[PDB]
């Protein structure tokens, strides 16, 4: 039980919290949206020819 | 405290009214506060300062890990397993970071609601507005992926959404 | 750091120390109950300090101290809410528990497992504090189920008695029915609002929909024993009298009202749920009071009284006065606990007799018990300037000055009259007249534990209403303008009930005997609700669980379709295949048929 | 991963080279040490699995299952050494060999990278189990039970094999990493419908799903104590683990093929929970509670959401521990009165006070008292089901009410009331039985403080 | 006297060494999957002036 | 504490007290071993009332099958002693 309690953070939870804090700070100062609707950039996406 | 960044966890400047007694009766809260400070807080600070002197004698650091940016799933070929693997790992890390961003915004919202008292409905408009936008973006990005999610399914969802947006924009231009 | 958070946390933390000593060499000593009682008294004294801080500056706080786990965007952490409700209810519960433990040191003196009894009482108090101070719904559910399990273990304390076990399982059943609504509210709030914590729920629900509030109302009806799920509270008197005084009268049974009070910002916005709550409270407060006036066991009368007061609290919630309902909770605790203590004193002094028909003239035989019970009944009846008066009389006016269901208003007034009626019944049949108990008199109330424990609650029953009412900030708009006949209505109907009940009780001295009315049978047998609802649904469910679920489906048809059909078919095919007599004349002719078929069926089309 | 497998394999020659009176001590000590070594697999990553080699890998779903599997062997050895006292030395060693082989097969089953190897080990687990049931069971029904256990499973898994070698012929591989990355949607066709059924029914029979759950009340009841412990705690979870693993290839076909199974699970939950109310056999009541609990895992896996998968993992682990404890608790009374009738021995709280406390705690965890992980898994599945459809709350709510009813009933019948007068051979509890109960219950409570260790790869 | 202990307690070292051997067999396995050691786009790194491999 | 350790003499005293308070039976004639029918000329209905009076005196209920047989004060005393586990 002691060994399991002190297992190192290989799940990267504190790391994710730190990264999230960094981006929230950066985006707020910039005035950019806190979160982006599209994860992948539109420029690198090639949609089919036309809507019909 | 210097533990956390005050720009990412803000709070108002904490206006506290000065004590303005009107009666001549003794204040029991003041007597109890003096007793608490003399009997509880002082030994606690003494023990803490001893612990801090012991800590200062040994100093070591741990480093936040920095990860390089790798190509995403859009640049990967159909059956190139190694680029797919790296893109998927990066996508999973970005998903975790986005979860924690939503967590930070939710903590701001909760703290505002508790702090503002009976005027929370008006004094927490900014926090509610920030949470609404972040929630909408997170829902657009990861909602309905289900168990067995991946970067490929997220890309397909985004492509479907862009096709819907393009059709809706073409419909409006014909009016 | 200001001492508010530290003191509020330490108050609850020190209550757990005697539980950690349950394996020490104090738990096998006869000083353990006194140790537990002393710990609870010290906890009460410590909890008095944050209450002073709140009365001074209105200080409130939430403490999220331990992060338990994080699921995606949802974070669940151990958080305590230390608002007005928490810091006001904690000292009242600790005061009542201190009195009841001192009382139990005397009432349960000859029990071989009194140490276990004290730890069990302590365990319940811990779970109730967890319920009351919870800031998220998961911690609230932890306390919610903890108090139910402790109630199960304390109702069936005498586990060799079949009726006590039946009552304990009845309590569990009736509370699981409302646990359904609790879980429905949790699921709705998690999906729709993405949080279990109170602050987020308040932000994201400006106009709350029906379904979560209906779930909360079902949970409250289950916990507080309202009309649909009422019968478990009267049956919970199978437990020892201190258990009735602590759990089922003043502290545990108010958890549903407390739940609806904690969610009053959302209930302010839904009119349908307020109407449902008001109607449920009204029918409860009338039905239980109507049942009370013809009961003969004294504990049953007090149990129906507390069920009717819970109905009144629910009515107060239904007219959008949550702070008035909380105030009535705090007031009712004092005199209801002390009434149960006086009943226990009578029962012990009469060799474990609980029927009022065998209690005669105790007015002069137990003078202190008489004084305490008279003062408690006067406090319960809304006598002016007593503890009961500073809440109940304000409730009756509030219903009179509101856009209210007319039937609910009429039911509340009639129930107010019946309260005085059954208080009269208790006093008349227990303390007036001539002795009706056995001739070997054992009456003795000169134990300092009993006297001190009752006196401490007696002082509260007199002064707590005025002390508390004048120190809480105004949390509503008062009703400064009333018609005179509407200001005095509570007293008028209480006095009318007093006079009518006293006259009908004096009628019993006459030398006439007549058979009872059908209305009396309806009242005395509890509307026949237990006689019907504990026999028809249980019988049908338990009959279907065997006739069809076990026998028809599991033992017969599920066997018949998959394994028995397969075994029968394979057995038949095996018998057909293997029953050849061994005559070569038969199967060489078979060979000829086979050869001919092969030449034409597979050979004539290649 | 061989650092767990090879020590487990060394338990066989160690058992066979031990003294006649030292086999239990050696086996218990070294299986406990193997559990200690297995605890290292709980250190999991947040993004991908622990890929030890081309053959074996560990994930956040299989690591708690492995830990429970290794932890169960010492408890089985402790529970078995009482009723096997009069047995000969070689047959005792054969029984311990059966248990060791079962553990070895399960450990490799939970970590196999390729689905055919997983299938071979998941089917190999049948032989030791059947031998245990049909050689060391106590009654004449144990033979029939064995047949029911053997043919229900195989009739389900024989199509699965045919599906698996079919899939490898079209996608090229059965490696789970490749299967997950190169995943493609399932079209809506009759061939795909039957491929979906062949990939699912094998796991459904193992759960088991209401309707094909008949083998379980026979096999668990007639088995010896270690047989029923391993059948309830680990062997039922093979179906859940396999369904969770194989669901990736199934989409989007699962959205409409899951309806009959969701209906069967959501109604059979009520059916089996109500069956528990009228059950004269205590061990049979405990067995039926398992079907009622696994219906919920089936629902959670079919609806395919992160909250449902987390809940299903937590519930599988919690049910393993609780059902094993309940079977042991019933066996303690059976070894006294030699009958499984629930009303034969009553009022036992008077005669066995601490075993009554064990009974109470086991019953409390069975009805998912908060904050136990039983409740965590149940509530997560209920929330996900509510998202899937609000009306589910009615069925889910009803099941909770019934589960508490037959649990406490089981408690009131055996512990409360008055002890039967004729029985006079009720000896005080042994230290072995008390420790066996404690080693079941303490890890369960300890898992409340760190629930992320049992919430699977979706946490 | 050493035989009076060893000859009836040597079965007590089968599982320990079986553990040790197991660990060894893992390490050798790691030596067959080094085709991308210090070659991934995420962890590619210039070697320290003395180190030879980024991991064993 | 609770009720004192009631003894055999106390049971006999209370039984005879209750009997002597019955108008039908005179005090001088009544004896511990007196039969309620042969000695006192009492009917079956009368006997039932004595049993009920004993129940009211000692605060416990005697079953009808057990109650009918009791025809002497000594029998009642022995029954009560057997129920309350009185050995002196
Ligand atoms: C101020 C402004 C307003 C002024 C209002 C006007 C002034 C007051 C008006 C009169 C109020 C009532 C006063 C007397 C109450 C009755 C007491 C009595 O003597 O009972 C006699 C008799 C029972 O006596 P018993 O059986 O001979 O008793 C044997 C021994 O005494 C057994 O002895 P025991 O030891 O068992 O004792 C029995 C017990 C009592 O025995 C009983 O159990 C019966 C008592 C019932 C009383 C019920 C009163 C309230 C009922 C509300 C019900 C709501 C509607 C429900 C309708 C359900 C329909 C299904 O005795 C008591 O403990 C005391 C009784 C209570 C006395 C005080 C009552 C105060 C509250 C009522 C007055 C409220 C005044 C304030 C109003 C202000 C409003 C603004 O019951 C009745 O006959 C009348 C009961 C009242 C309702 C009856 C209605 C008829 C029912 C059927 C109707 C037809 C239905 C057709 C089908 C429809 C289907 C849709
Ligand atoms: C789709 C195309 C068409 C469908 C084809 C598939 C259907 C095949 C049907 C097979 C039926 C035979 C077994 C079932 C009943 C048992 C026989 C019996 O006697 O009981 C009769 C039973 C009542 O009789 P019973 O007197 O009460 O019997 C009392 C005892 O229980 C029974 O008395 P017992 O125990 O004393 O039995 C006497 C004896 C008698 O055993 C037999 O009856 C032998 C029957 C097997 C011949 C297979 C015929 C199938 C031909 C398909 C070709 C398609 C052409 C177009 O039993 C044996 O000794 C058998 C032991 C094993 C020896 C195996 C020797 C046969 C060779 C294997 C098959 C031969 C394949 C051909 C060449 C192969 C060379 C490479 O019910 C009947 O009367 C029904 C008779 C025939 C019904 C067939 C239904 C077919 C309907 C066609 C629908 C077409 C829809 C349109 C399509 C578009
Ligand atoms: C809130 C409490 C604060 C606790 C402070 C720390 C205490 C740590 C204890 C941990 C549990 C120990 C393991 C259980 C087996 C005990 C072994 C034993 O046989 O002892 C005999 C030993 C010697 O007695 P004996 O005279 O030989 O007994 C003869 C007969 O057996 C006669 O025996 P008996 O009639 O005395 O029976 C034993 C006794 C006690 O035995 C037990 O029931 C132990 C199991 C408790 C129920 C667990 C199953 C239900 C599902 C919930 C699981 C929650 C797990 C939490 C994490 C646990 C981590 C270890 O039975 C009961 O008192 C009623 C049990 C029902 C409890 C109802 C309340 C449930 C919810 C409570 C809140 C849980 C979360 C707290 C935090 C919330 C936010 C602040 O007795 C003791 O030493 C006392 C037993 C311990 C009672 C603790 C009750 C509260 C436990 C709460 C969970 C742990 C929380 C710790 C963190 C702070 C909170
Ligand atoms: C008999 C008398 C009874 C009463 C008297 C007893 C006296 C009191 C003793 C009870 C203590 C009460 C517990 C109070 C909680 C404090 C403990 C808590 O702090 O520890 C937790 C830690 O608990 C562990 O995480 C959980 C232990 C894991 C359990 C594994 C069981 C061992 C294996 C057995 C095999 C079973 C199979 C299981 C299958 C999966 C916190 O987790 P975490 O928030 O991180 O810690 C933060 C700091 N860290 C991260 C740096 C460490
Ligand atoms: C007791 C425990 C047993 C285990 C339970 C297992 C349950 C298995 C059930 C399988 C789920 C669905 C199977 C196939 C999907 C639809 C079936 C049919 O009813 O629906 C219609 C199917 O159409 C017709 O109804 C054909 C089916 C009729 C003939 C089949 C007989 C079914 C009767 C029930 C048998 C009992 C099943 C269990 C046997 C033991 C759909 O309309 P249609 O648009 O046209 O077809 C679209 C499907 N496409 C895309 C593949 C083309
Ligand atoms: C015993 C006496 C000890 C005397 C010396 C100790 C004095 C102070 C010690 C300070 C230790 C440092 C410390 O605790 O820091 C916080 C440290 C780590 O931070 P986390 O919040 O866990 O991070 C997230 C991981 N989940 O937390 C801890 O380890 C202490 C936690 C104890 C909490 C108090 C007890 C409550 C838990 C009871 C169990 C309840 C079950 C689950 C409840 C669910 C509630 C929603
Ligand atoms: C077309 C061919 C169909 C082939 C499918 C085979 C199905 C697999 C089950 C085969 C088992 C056959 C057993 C049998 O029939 O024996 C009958 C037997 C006669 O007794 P004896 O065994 O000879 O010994 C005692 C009497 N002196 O009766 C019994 O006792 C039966 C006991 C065993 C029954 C267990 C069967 C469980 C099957 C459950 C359903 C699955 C069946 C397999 C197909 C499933 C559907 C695809
Ligand atoms: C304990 C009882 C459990 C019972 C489990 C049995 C049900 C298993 C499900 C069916 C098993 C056979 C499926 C075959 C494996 C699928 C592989 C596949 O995809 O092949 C299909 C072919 O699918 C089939 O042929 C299957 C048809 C059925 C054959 C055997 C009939 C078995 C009975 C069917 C109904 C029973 C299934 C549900 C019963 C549930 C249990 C009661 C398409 O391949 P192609 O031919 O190449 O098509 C593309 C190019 N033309
Ligand atoms: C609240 C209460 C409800 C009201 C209850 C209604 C009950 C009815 C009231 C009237 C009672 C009857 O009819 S009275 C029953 C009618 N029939 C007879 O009485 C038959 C003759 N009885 C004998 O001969 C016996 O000797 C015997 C008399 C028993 C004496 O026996 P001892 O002397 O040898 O003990």
């Amino acid at each position: 039980s002691t060994f399991v309690a002190y297992l190192p953070d290989y799940r990267m939870q504190e790391w994710a919290r730190r990264e999230a804090e960094r981006l929230v700070k950066y985006r707020e100062a910039n005035g950019l949206p806190l979160m982006e609707s599209n994860c992948f950039d539109p420029n690198k996406i090639q949609l089919p020819e036309d809507e019909d | 405290p210097d533990s956390w960044d005050k720009d990412v966890y803000p709070e108002p400047p904490r206006r506290t009214p000065a004590p303005a007694p009107q009666t001549s009766l003794p204040n029991p809260v003041t007597y109890l506060t003096k007793i608490f400070d003399l009997l509880v807080d002082r030994p606690v600070t003494l023990a803490r300062e001893f612990i801090e002197q012991q800590h200062a004698k040994n100093r070591y650091y741990y480093y936040h890990r920095e990860f390089r940016r790798v190509p995403d799933i859009t640049e990967c070929e159909e059956k190139d397993i190694l680029c797919m693997f790296e893109a998927e790992m990066q996508w999973r890390r970005d998903y975790k970071v986005d979860q924690e961003i939503v967590n930070i915004i939710q903590e701001r919202l909760k703290a505002c609601q508790q702090r503002e008292g009976e005027s929370y409905r008006q004094n927490c408009a900014k926090e509610l507005e920030q949470f609404t936008q972040v929630s909408k973006a997170f829902q657009d990005r990861y909602s309905d992926l289900g168990a067995h999610y991946s970067a490929r399914k997220c890309l397909a969802k985004q492509k479907q959404r862009m096709l819907a947006e393009r059709k809706a924009a073409k419909e409006a231009a014909a009016a | 750091m200001n001492p508010f958070a530290s003191l509020t946390l330490t108050t609850l933390t020190i209550l757990t120390i005697p539980i950690m000593m349950s394996n020490s060499n104090i738990y096998k000593t006869n000083l353990y109950p006194n140790y537990v009682k002393t710990t609870v008294s010290y906890a009460f004294t410590l909890s008095l300090v944050p209450l002073l801080m709140f009365m001074h500056t209105g200080q409130e706080m939430i403490i999220s101290n331990w992060h338990w786990m994080t699921l995606q965007t949802v974070e669940l952490s151990l958080s305590f809410k230390m608002d007005y409700f928490s810091v006001m209810f904690i000292p009242v519960a600790l005061f009542v528990t201190w009195s009841i433990m001192e009382f139990s040191m005397w009432y349960m003196h000859s029990d071989p497992f009194i140490n276990r009894f004290f730890k069990y009482l302590l365990l319940f108090l811990i779970t109730m504090m967890i319920l009351v101070t919870a800031n998220n719904l998961f911690q609230l559910f932890i306390g919610w189920e903890g108090v139910g399990i402790m109630s199960f273990l304390l109702i069936g304390w005498w586990h060799g008695r079949t009726d006590a076990n039946t009552a304990a399982l009845q309590a569990i059943l009736y509370n699981r029915i409302g646990d359904i609504g609790f879980v429905l509210s949790m699921a709705w709030f998690l999906t729709h609002s993405n949080a279990w914590d109170l602050q987020q729920i308040f932000m994201l629900n400006n106009e709350c929909p029906n379904m979560p509030l209906i779930g909360l109302l079902l949970a409250a009806a289950g916990k507080s024993a309202q009309f649909g799920l009422h019968p478990w509270l009267p049956s919970a008197m199978e437990g020892p009298t201190p258990v009735s005084a602590l759990l089922h009268s003043s502290t545990m049974v108010v958890a549903g009202v407390f739940l609806l009070i904690r969610f009053y910002p959302l209930m302010e916005t839904n009119k349908l749920v307020q109407t449902m709550t008001l109607c449920l409270g009204a029918i409860t407060t009338l039905f239980t009071a109507l049942c009370a006036i013809t009961q003969n066991d004294i504990k049953k009368i007090v149990a129906f009284s507390t069920s009717s007061q819970l109905g009144l609290m629910m009515v107060t919630i239904g007219i959008n006065q949550p702070h008035l309902a909380f105030l009535h909770i705090c007031m009712h605790a004092f005199f209801k606990a002390m009434l149960f203590m006086c009943s226990g004193s009578i029962i012990h002094s009469l060799n474990d007799e609980q029927d009022i028909r065998k209690m005669g003239g105790l007015y002069k035989a137990m003078p202190f018990t008489t004084t305490a019970l008279i003062i408690g009944s006067l406090a319960l009846t809304g006598m002016p300037y007593l503890t009961g008066f500073y809440s109940k009389d304000l409730i009756i006016e509030a219903v009179n000055m509101s856009y209210t269901n007319a039937w609910a208003l009429l039911m509340t007034l009639i129930a107010t009259s019946l309260t005085a009626a059954y208080s009269t019944r208790i006093i008349f049949f227990a303390f007036l007249g001539k002795p009706r108990f056995p001739p070997l008199v054992l009456i003795n109330e000169n134990n300092p534990l009993l006297i001190n424990s009752i006196k401490r609650l007696l002082i509260g029953s007199i002064f707590a209403g005025f002390i508390i009412s004048n120190n809480i900030p105004p949390m509503t708009v008062p009703n400064t303008t009333m018609p005179l006949y509407m200001k005095m209505t509570a007293l008028i109907v209480t006095i009318m009930g007093f006079m009518l009940a006293l006259e009908l009780n004096n009628t019993t001295y006459y030398l006439k005997f007549k058979y009872p009315s059908q209305t009396y049978k309806f009242s005395n047998m509890l509307g026949y609700y237990p006689s019907i609802m504990h026999r028809l649904p249980t019988y049908h469910n338990l009959s279907m669980s065997q006739k069809s679920a076990s026998s028809l489906l599991d033992l017969i048809w599920l066997e018949t379709i998959l394994p028995k059909t397969t075994s029968f078919i394979q057995m038949k095919m095996s018998i057909m295949v293997s029953n050849q007599k061994g005559l070569i004349k038969l199967y060489f002719l078979s060979f000829l048929i086979t050869i001919m078929i092969s030449m034409t069926l597979f050979n004539y089309h290649e | 991963m061989l650092k767990i497998i090879i020590p487990t394999t060394m338990l066989l020659p160690m058992t066979w080279m031990s003294k006649h009176n030292m086999i239990w001590i050696n086996a218990t000590v070294h299986s406990l040490l193997i559990s200690l070594i297995s605890l290292s697999l709980l250190n999991q990553l947040g993004e991908n699995s622990l890929n030890f080699s081309l053959t074996f890998f560990s994930d956040s779903l299989s690591a708690p299952l492995l830990v429970l599997t290794t932890w169960l062997l010492p408890l089985m050895l402790m529970a078995s050494q009482s009723h096997l006292s009069k047995e000969t030395t070689t047959r005792k060693k054969l029984y311990i060999t059966m248990l060791i082989l079962l553990q070895l097969f399960l450990i490799m089953t939970f970590t196999a990278t390729e689905l055919i190897l997983f299938y071979i080990l998941f089917e190999a687990t049948l032989v030791p189990t059947l031998i245990i049931i049909t050689r060391w069971g106590n009654q004449t029904e144990r033979l029939n039970a064995g047949l029911y256990f053997l043919f229900y499973t195989l009739a389900g898994s024989l199509p699965l094999l045919v599906a698996l070698v079919y899939i490898q012929n079209t996608t090229g591989s059965l490696n789970f990493l490749i299967i997950h990355y190169w995943s493609h949607p399932l079209s809506n066709s009759w061939s795909n419908i039957f491929m979906w059924l062949a990939c699912i029914m094998a796991f459904m029979v193992k759960m088991p799903l209401y309707g094909l759950h008949l083998w379980l009340p026979k096999a668990h009841v007639e088995a010896p104590i270690a047989g029923s412990m391993v059948l309830a705690a680990v062997l039922l979870k093979l179906g859940g683990y396999g369904m969770m693993r194989i669901t990736t290839i199934l989409n989007p076909l699962t959205n409409y093929m899951a309806y009959p199974f969701l209906m069967l699970s959501m109604w059979g939950m009520i059916m089996t929970s109500s069956i528990c109310l009228r059950q004269t056999d205590l061990k049979s009541l405990i067995a039926y509670s398992s079907v009622s609990h696994m219906a919920l895992v089936i629902v959670a896996i079919m609806i395919q959401t992160p909250w449902s998968f987390m809940g299903a993992t937590a519930l599988m682990i919690a049910h393993g521990l609780t059902s094993s404890m309940l079977f042991c608790l019933a066996n303690t009374n059976y070894e006294r009165v030699h009958s499984r009738t629930m009303i034969l021995a009553r009022g036992l709280q008077t005669l066995l006070p601490l075993m009554a406390t064990w009974w109470l705690v086991a019953s409390l965890t069975n009805l998912a008292l908060p904050p136990s992980i039983n409740l965590i898994g149940e509530l997560f599945i209920i929330t996900a089901s509510f998202s899937w459809s609000n009306i589910t709350i009615i069925l889910m709510g009803m099941n909770m009410m019934i589960t508490a009813l037959y649990s406490l009933y089981m408690l009131i019948t055996t512990q409360r009331g008055k002890y039967t007068h004729h029985i006079n051979n009720i000896k005080p509890s042994f230290t072995r039985e008390n420790a066996l109960m404690a080693l079941h219950i303490l890890p369960l409570l300890l898992l409340t403080l760190n629930p992320k260790m049992i919430l699977g790869p979706l946490y | 006297n050493v035989l009076q202990i060893v000859r009836d307690h040597w079965v007590h070292i089968l599982v320990p060494v079986g553990f040790v051997f197991g660990c060894y067999l893992d390490r050798r396995s790691d030596e067959k999957l080094t085709a991308f050691r210090n070659k991934s786009l995420l962890f590619k790194r210039e070697l320290r002036p003395n180190e030879e491999v980024t991991w064993k | 504490s609770d009720a004192p350790p009631l003894t055999l003499e106390a049971i006999k005293d209370r039984v005879l007290y209750v009997l002597k308070l019955y108008d039908k039976i005179d005090p001088e004639k009544l004896s511990v071993n007196s039969h309620f029918m042969k000695d006192l000329g009492l009917d079956s209905l009368d006997q039932v009332e004595i049993i009920m009076a004993m129940e009211d005196e000692f605060g416990f209920e005697i079953p009808d099958i057990d109650a009918e047989k009791l025809m002497c004060p000594q029998e009642i005393v022995d029954y009560i002693a057997d129920k309350k586990d009185v050995y002196e």
